[PDB]
């Protein structure tokens, strides 16, 4: 469904306020620590054995800048979320293999992430736009798995 | 299931959530009726405006079952069989909705708890709360 | 994603073939015995205490037919599946209260009954292009949950 | 969680499937690796052509692994341990798929045994197929 001038408002204003760099290493870190399985697609970034390792490891942190910064791009293509995000969803299945099921979980964790960095701003409201706004690019990520 | 790190990191948490079982339990409904309105459906009686008295009263219902659960963390299938009839079998509450909630009850901590729930405390207390909905889904099937 | 011209004649083809009354009347049967908590919201069809009473209730029969009829209508207006069925799911919703999760459930078991009777049409690409009417209807089914 | 009702009806449509492992176990990976081809993830070395020799293979294995447990019905969590640690913890394989597999495992029997699979029959195999992917599971999360 098309985001109404409401939802995009809330979308619109609250991404302007964001810290992209900290929110996104937070994000990922929060995932391979509440998640610790899914290591295995990152073990090429080294020490991740603790939670400690996990969030002092730089190729983590880098990582999870530019996840949070594509997923920014949303933003920007409210009205095109499902073509903005199909080379990329093509990436996940043929090179990185990837179970579609996880984006959801990423999702999640980048809602709480939001929330805990802008309580104020994420009213039941706001959040309800972003619940809607990450079901749609997870669905659009999962969309290219032929 | 639960490791010992992950009780005492659950019983931590759910203390600053002492004093607020009514506020932080009808703030996770609200959230979940909003963010994902399919949930409802079980609702067709409630008030569904904000701070709604009947929102506020399961509110603190949900949040002191929560509460009882933590104080008996080492046997939840035995702290929640009540529960897990009526949900199992008098209203037939679909898997799913249970992850909806948790999800919700996770975002009110982060909101009034920003510092406390640490990484490390977030994935304990998701653990927890998948314990729990598993008790209350084990007979739905 | 819209349907290929090879679904779109897999569908097109096998739909012309089915027997509507019975193939409807055989998948709510089998939804109400391989899923008995569901006849909750049939109660007033009468008696459904076991497996016999469900196919010999004339009421379940003749739903089976109605809703199989409906699902059919998909199959006219395949690049407006959404659309077509916004009616239909604000009904479910504010009129019959059912929980959206349910909605796949009943595809699959129509699935089963199209394989049964059609067991030389419905190929393994048959079979792709069903499952993905089956997940269509579902989502267009759970979209005015407002 | 299995009456004897339904053991004796899951006993009876898998005599079946009895000489016919290779054919119904490689149909059915065909049907998931189409109508799911998200599952296509997990088998990044297989030829995916029909027929393939690894298909073949494959199918025999998963359809051998149910003919054991409809064999041990009375204690599945036992007859399937290491399977349940391989598909658990070595390629950590997402629930939802032990879903997408039972269902192309019901079309397979529903093609070749139509009558057979009668809707009390499809009830009892929908309800084993769903225990035998519970403790395919049960250490995933
Ligand atoms: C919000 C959801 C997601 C977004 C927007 C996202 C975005 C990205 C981006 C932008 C890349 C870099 C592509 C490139 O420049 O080559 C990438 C790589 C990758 N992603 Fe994701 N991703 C998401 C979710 C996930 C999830 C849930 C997993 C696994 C649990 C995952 C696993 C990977 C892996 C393994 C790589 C390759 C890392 C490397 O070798 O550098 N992604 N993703
Ligand atoms: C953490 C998970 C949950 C807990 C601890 C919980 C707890 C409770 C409790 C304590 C009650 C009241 C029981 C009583 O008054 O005797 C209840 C009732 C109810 N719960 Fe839940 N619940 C949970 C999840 C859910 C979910 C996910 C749904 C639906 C989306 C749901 C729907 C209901 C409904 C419809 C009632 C009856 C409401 C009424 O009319 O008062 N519950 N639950
Ligand atoms: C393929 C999916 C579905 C389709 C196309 C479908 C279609 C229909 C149609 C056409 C009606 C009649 C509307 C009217 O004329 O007033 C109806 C009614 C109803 N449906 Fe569905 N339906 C589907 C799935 C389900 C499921 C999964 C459930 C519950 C498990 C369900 C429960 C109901 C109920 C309770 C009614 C009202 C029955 C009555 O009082 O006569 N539906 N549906
Ligand atoms: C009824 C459910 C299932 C059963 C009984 C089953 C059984 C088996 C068996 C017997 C093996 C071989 C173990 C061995 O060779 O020692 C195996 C391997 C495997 N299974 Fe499953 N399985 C099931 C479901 C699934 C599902 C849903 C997936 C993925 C979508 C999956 C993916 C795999 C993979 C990737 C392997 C390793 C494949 C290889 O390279 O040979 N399984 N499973």
């Amino acid at each position: 469904a098309s985001f109404d001038a409401h939802e995009r408002k809330f979308i619109v204003d609250l991404w302007a306020k964001v810290d992209v760099a900290q929110c996104g290493a937070d994000a990922l870190s929060r995932m391979l620590i509440v998640y610790p399985w899914k290591r295995r697609y990152f073990e090429h970034f080294g020490k991740m054995c603790n939670a400690h390792d996990i969030l002092h490891n730089s190729k983590v942190q880098e990582h999870g800048k530019k996840v949070l910064a594509s997923f920014g791009e949303a933003v920007k293509h409210l009205d095109n979320i499902k073509g903005h995000f199909a080379n990329l969803s093509k990436l996940h299945c043929e090179k990185f293999h990837v179970d579609p099921e996880n984006f959801k979980l990423l999702g999640d964790i980048i809602i709480i992430v939001l929330a805990a960095h802008h309580p104020e701003d994420f009213s039941v409201e706001c959040h309800a736009a972003f619940q809607k706004l990450v079901r749609q690019v997870a669905a659009a990520l999962a969309a290219e798995y032929h | 299931v639960l490791s010992m790190e992950d009780k005492s990191n659950v019983k931590a948490i759910w203390g600053k959530a002492s004093g607020h079982l009514e506020e932080y339990g009808a703030e996770a409904l609200e959230r979940m009726f909003c963010a994902y309105p399919q949930t409802k459906i079980y609702f067709p009686h409630f008030d569904m405006s904000h701070n709604s008295a009947q929102i506020r009263a399961h509110g603190k219902k949900v949040f002191s079952a929560l509460h009882e659960a933590v104080n008996h963390i080492d046997d939840l299938p035995g702290a929640l069989c009540r529960l897990s009839e009526l949900h199992a079998h008098s209203l037939r509450v679909d898997p799913v909705n249970f992850k909806f909630l948790a999800h919700c009850v996770l975002v009110v901590f982060a909101i009034h708890h920003p510092s406390a729930l640490s990484p490390e405390i977030h994935a304990s207390l998701d653990k927890f709360l998948c314990a729990v909905s598993a008790v209350l889904t084990s007979k739905y099937r």
